[PDB]
RNA sequence: UAAGGUGAUAUGAACCGUUAUAACCGGCGAUUUCCGAAUGGGGAAACCCAGUGUGUUUCGACACACUAUCAUUAACUGAAUCCAUAGGUUAAUGAGGCGAACCGGGGGAACUGAAACAUCUAAGUACCCCGAGGAAAAGAAAUCAACCGAGAUUCCCCCAGUAGCGGCGAGCGAACGGGGAGCAGCCCAGAGCCUGAAUCAGUGUGUGUGUUAGUGGAAGCGUCUGGAAAGGCGCGCGAUACAGGGUGACAGCCCCGUACACAAAAAUGCACAUGCUGUGAGCUCGAUGAGUAGGGCGGGACACGUGGUAUCCUGUCUGAAUAUGGGGGGACCAUCCUCCAAGGCUAAAUACUCCUGACUGACCGAUAGUGAACCAGUACCGUGAGGGAAAGGCGAAAAGAAC
RNA sequence: CGAAGGUGUGCUGUGAGGCAUGCUGGAGGUAUCAGAAGUGCGAAUGCUGACAUAAGUAACGAUAAAGCGGGUGAAAAGCCCGCUCGCCGGAAGACCAAGGGUUCCUGUCCAACGUUAAUCGGGGCAGGGUGAGUCGACCCCUAAGGCGAGGCCGAAAGGCGUAGUCGAUGGGAAACAGGUUAAUAUUCCUGUACUUGGUGUUACUGCGAAGGGGGGACGGAGAAGGCUAUGUUGGCCGGGCG
RNA sequence: UACGGUGCUGAAGCAACAAAUGCCCUGCUUCCAGGAAAAGCCUCUAAGCAUCAGGUAACAUCAAAUCGUACCCCAAACCG
């Protein structure tokens, strides 16, 4: 059957990006509460 | 060798780092190849290169 | 594995199960 | 500002050698030191081709605790405490007994 | 902005209440104008969404005392 | 002209292989571990001074790193530039 | 400061050093790739593409600097349009972003409780947003009191679960006054006279006290058991040090320390003192914050839900007197008392702990305690926000088993 | 001269319990009298870990199919070589994009993985391997759309949007054949080409844009005609005479 | 000949017929539902430049960077 996830890297970074998150107010708070919690990858971006 | 180098000229001290940058190249290529044994010298080096461009920064602009 | 064991747990009861098997309205 | 030094004779305190002597070979910075002939061990070292080992049971020097050793004054025969005193302006040992600089 | 540039008025919130005494919240709003004054001693026209309380307000102090608050405020116009 | 400094720190090593020694035989070519930020004429350059050797041409390649278990711990290897170098007929090095 | 070092797993190699530029610690410095506020333009973060200028060139081209936006100021320029203005351009200074809690403000729920529920409660809570500081806020009476008087603000204990509010239900809940912590008052709405006079700020210097490396630092032997003594049995000694930890079993006298005594080239904090810079001090005569107070309508806050409801705020419409005047004293009037709004500033006591240091625990001791004693916000899961583990111990010493 | 804990035994109290001791263990334990509690578990379709049961049962993933000889090896139904057989063949062949990210090749190993064995492997370990002026991207251009100086609006955050600036899935210069590596090739090599920028001479002389125009520049269906790829037959050459 | 390979040499290398859904064809005919944009490219002049700059023409010379390129890709390597 057809899956839900049919992956495409430009699409993932233009939605889930770091770009696209320190675009907007609420994308950089975000960032800011994976820093507090410590994350290693803080997105998507390699 | 801060105080023996500090009695130079910039220009002495452009040909004395440049010679060591030279020997610099002479050694990795010779550790590139299984010749070099004496690893120490890469260490030597690169502090003595390290201190003319400290003194450099220090009689320029300093 | 206790972690493949999540798996084991956290979507064995996620296949959701399919329901009763017996076309019943005890009504 | 240590007591035991490299090249010290000292006399064994505790352990299987209590009352052997010897000279520090090597002090090592986990606070042991490595005494000349006391704290043997028997290792059984595995050969090597490279290296030219055939492998045998080597008899070899183990560390020991600079608390279990004590410098020994050669003039009383005994183990004396280590103090420290400015000799011309120069920190010097001493022994805490009979107050005699350690050379 | 639903702001007089004059008395620095704005949208303030309340409540509706109802006879049963229900409380809605709503908003009370300025009563804002956009006015050409005349200002006689540049001699031209100066645009101000002002409320009427402001337009009052210009006719008893006089529009240069008001452009000269609203400088030392630090407000365009 | 590209300083000799830099040109001194673009040059890594020689690197020694199976295809590099025919086309060290053949095509008069040699393969080179270089920085990875050398370009092309930095290297025509850095072999035409510090080997004093004619170049022709220089190709370019990246390598990219392999990924590692030192033990069961994940590692990664550095990604690291290749060159090949075809020397001008007539001309040797070691 | 030093006789030992070249961080860890993690040996080894090649070396350095031993009386002082080995190493190590601290202070001041230097370098400080790329992304990121990211700021030369763009961009799917760690990438792409430039411009101008000054230099070099073996003419192939190299190197360096600058170039964001906004605010304010200044200069120049400059439309319709004559002047002008808008606009443009340069330049200078500043800002921007992150961050735990505390703080002030703008908005602002519902579940729930009421044994249903709509007023009410929850609750101005959660949450969102804005701004600031080491605290903030408030603050020097148009206040309370009661015919006696007190004398800014803030915090604590009482008053008091009282008075009251309230489908007078559920529930909400003061104040006066008293005891305390801490205490500090000032300026402009304006002229003069005397002139630099108080105080504050900045910047130097000096002194003191800290901080950022450190130094010295007491005094035990014998014997028995035992693998090993720090234990037992004897006999001594120290103590302004018997805090603690380690050492082959439980050590005041083995080690590190502790008590105590000191120590800083350099940087820096806090105090004083003083120099310089700026700042004005005091006296006299005045003046005394108008679309404001108050009012009408609609809401909100005051414990007070419009009630008989004072007082405060204001979205809307209005609208005074002005020291012979006005406000308040819980509808309201009269008398009396008290205070002077419509301009500001102000320490302390108070609140909190991302972080640092010391110490403490009738706190836990690996299914506990942080989610995490271990390479844990990891592995893993999820498109994503996000969720989120498990897993400690050979032995005194690897002597980690040659053959 | 052997603590706690673990395992037995004996004794004892009305009970919760207590005491002594053997073995293990190898370093802590604690009377009494008071004090404080994370103070007693069999159940909560309780939580976490471990072990059972069914049970050595079902199954071992397309009914495309295997057989033999030899080799290697500790060992061969499964690996390699070989001869047969069978299956796909508008695919079960070949080339790519997206996506993955070293799975590629060589050597070596077989603990784990592989639904069996495994000498094998996309598995473990080490090494090697990706070569471009013409391919693609980058780049010039824009679409839908996004962002958006100023600006307009809005309690705040912010919303829309001008100039602009991004944004392909579309437009825009140019390379072919043959050979070769264990693994790359329109990238290397041989041969033969091509394109756009530069500077520089020589001749000639209207150059110039952020502007104007042209072009780029565009639909569906249908009908044939001309061709080629390609195939068949003949000829030709080499071999054969079963 | 390491039996894997490597080296040398090398014949013929034509014709007819059939023939695409590929090419001419971004064509032609026809229909209505009436079928992207912008740049490159060509050209025109504007201010400006006036014999300088620039333009095309030939020739010569130099440069063409950077990144990807392995491998699967209807699959045991992608989503399950
Ligand atoms: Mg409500
Ligand atoms: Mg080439
Ligand atoms: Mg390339
Ligand atoms: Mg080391
Ligand atoms: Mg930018
Ligand atoms: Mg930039
Ligand atoms: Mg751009
Ligand atoms: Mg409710
Ligand atoms: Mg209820
Ligand atoms: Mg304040
Ligand atoms: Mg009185
Ligand atoms: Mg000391
Ligand atoms: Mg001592
Ligand atoms: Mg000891
Ligand atoms: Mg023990
Ligand atoms: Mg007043
Ligand atoms: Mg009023
Ligand atoms: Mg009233
Ligand atoms: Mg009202
Ligand atoms: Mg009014
Ligand atoms: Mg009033
Ligand atoms: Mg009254
Ligand atoms: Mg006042
Ligand atoms: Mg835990
Ligand atoms: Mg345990
Ligand atoms: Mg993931
Ligand atoms: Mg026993
Ligand atoms: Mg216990
Ligand atoms: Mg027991
Ligand atoms: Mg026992
Ligand atoms: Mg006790
Ligand atoms: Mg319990
Ligand atoms: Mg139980
Ligand atoms: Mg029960
Ligand atoms: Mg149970
Ligand atoms: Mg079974
Ligand atoms: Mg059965
Ligand atoms: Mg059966
Ligand atoms: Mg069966
Ligand atoms: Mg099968
Ligand atoms: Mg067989
Ligand atoms: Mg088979
Ligand atoms: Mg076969
Ligand atoms: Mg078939
Ligand atoms: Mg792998
Ligand atoms: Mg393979
Ligand atoms: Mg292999
Ligand atoms: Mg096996
Ligand atoms: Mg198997
Ligand atoms: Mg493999
Ligand atoms: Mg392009
Ligand atoms: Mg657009
Ligand atoms: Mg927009
Ligand atoms: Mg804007
Ligand atoms: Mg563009
Ligand atoms: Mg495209
Ligand atoms: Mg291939
Ligand atoms: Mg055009
Ligand atoms: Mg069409
Ligand atoms: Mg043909
Ligand atoms: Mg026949
Ligand atoms: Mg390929
Ligand atoms: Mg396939």
């Amino acid at each position: 059957m057809k899956r839900t996830f049919q992956p495409s890297v430009l699409k993932r970074n233009r939605s889930h990006g770091f770009r696209a998150r320190m675009a907007t107010k609420n994308g950089r708070q975000v960032l800011a509460r994976r820093r507090a919690k410590g994350r290693a990858r803080l997105t998507v971006s390699k | 060798k801060a105080k023996e180098l500090r009695e130079k000229s910039v220009e002495e001290l452009n040909t004395e780092l440049l010679n060591l940058l030279r020997e610099q190249f002479n050694l990795r290529m010779q550790a590139a190849s299984g010749q070099l044994q004496q690893s120490h010298l890469l260490k030597q080096v690169r502090r003595d290169v390290a201190r003319v461009k400290t003194l450099l920064n220090e009689k320029a602009g300093a | 594995m206790s972690g493949k064991m999540t798996g084991i747990v956290k979507w064995f009861n996620a296949d959701k199960g399919f329901g009763f098997i017996t076309p019943d309205d005890g009504s | 500002a240590a007591k035991i030094r490299r090249d010290d004779e000292v006399i064994v305190l505790t352990g299987k050698d209590k009352g052997k002597r010897g000279k520090v070979k090597n002090v090592l910075s986990s606070g042991k030191v490595i005494v000349e002939g006391i704290n043997l061990v028997k290792k059984h070292q595995k050969p090597v081709p490279a290296l030219n080992q055939p492998g045998g049971i080597v008899e070899k020097e183990a560390a020991i605790q600079v608390s279990n050793v004590a410098i020994f004054n050669a003039a009383t025969g005994k183990a004396d405490r280590v103090g420290f005193r400015f000799e011309d302006g120069k920190k010097v040992r001493f022994f805490k007994s009979n107050s005699e600089t350690i050379k | 902005s639903r702001v007089c540039q004059v008395t620095g008025k704005r949208p303030v919130t309340g409540n509706n209440r109802s006879h049963a005494l229900n409380a809605t919240k709503r908003r009370f709003l300025p009563n804002l104008h956009s006015h050409r004054f005349w200002v006689e001693s540049e001699k031209r026209f100066v645009t101000l969404r002002v409320s009427a309380k402001g337009m009052r307000v210009i006719d008893k102090k006089g529009i240069d005392t008001v452009l000269a608050e609203l400088r030392a405020r630090g407000e365009k116009y | 002209m590209i300083r000799e400094e830099r040109l001194l720190k673009v040059l890594r090593a020689p690197h020694v292989s199976e295809k590099a020694s025919t086309a060290m035989e053949k095509s008069n070519t040699i393969v080179l571990k270089v920085a990875k930020d050398a370009t092309k004429a930095e290297i025509k350059a850095a072999v035409q001074k510090l080997f004093e050797v004619e170049v022709e041409v220089v190709n370019t390649l990246v390598v990219k790193g392999k990924v590692k278990r030192h033990g069961q711990r994940i590692g990664r290897r550095s990604d690291w530039k290749k060159a090949y170098v075809t020397l001008k007929e007539g001309q040797n090095l070691d």
